[PDB]
């Protein structure tokens, strides 16, 4: 077991905006719970990735 | 204690050479061909959204 800090914060009545290109590596479970704990409760806006959502392939 | 049952390394080598000639008579040319034909410098490396 490893020690960890977990201090919930009072809600300031604001939403959170995030980008997919900056959150693909992190699991969705860790991102949502962390942001929710800080106090962002009502709204969420996610900008789709620029080069990580569409299908594609490489060829000669 | 056994005798002479197995070929020599040289004699078995001659047998393998005869086997190679027998197969080449049946198949005179290489039957396989790769999709690519030119050198690596003659093909672009590009990406596409897909076939359609």
């Amino acid at each position: 077991q490893l020690g960890q800090r977990k201090y919930p914060q009072v809600v300031m009545g604001m939403g959170m905006t995030s980008g997919f290109d900056d959150g693909y590596n992190l699991t969705p479970e860790r991102q949502v719970k962390m942001a929710y704990g800080l106090g962002y409760r009502d709204w969420w806006t996610t900008y789709i990735g620029m080069s990580h959502y569409w299908k594609g392939l490489t060829a000669f | 204690g056994i005798g002479q049952i197995h070929f020599n390394v040289e004699t078995s080598r001659k047998v393998c050479l005869d086997l190679a000639k027998s197969v080449l008579r049946l198949v005179p040319v290489y039957p396989l061909v790769s999709p690519v034909k030119k050198q690596h410098d003659d093909y672009w490396f590009v990406g596409r959204l897909g076939l359609d």
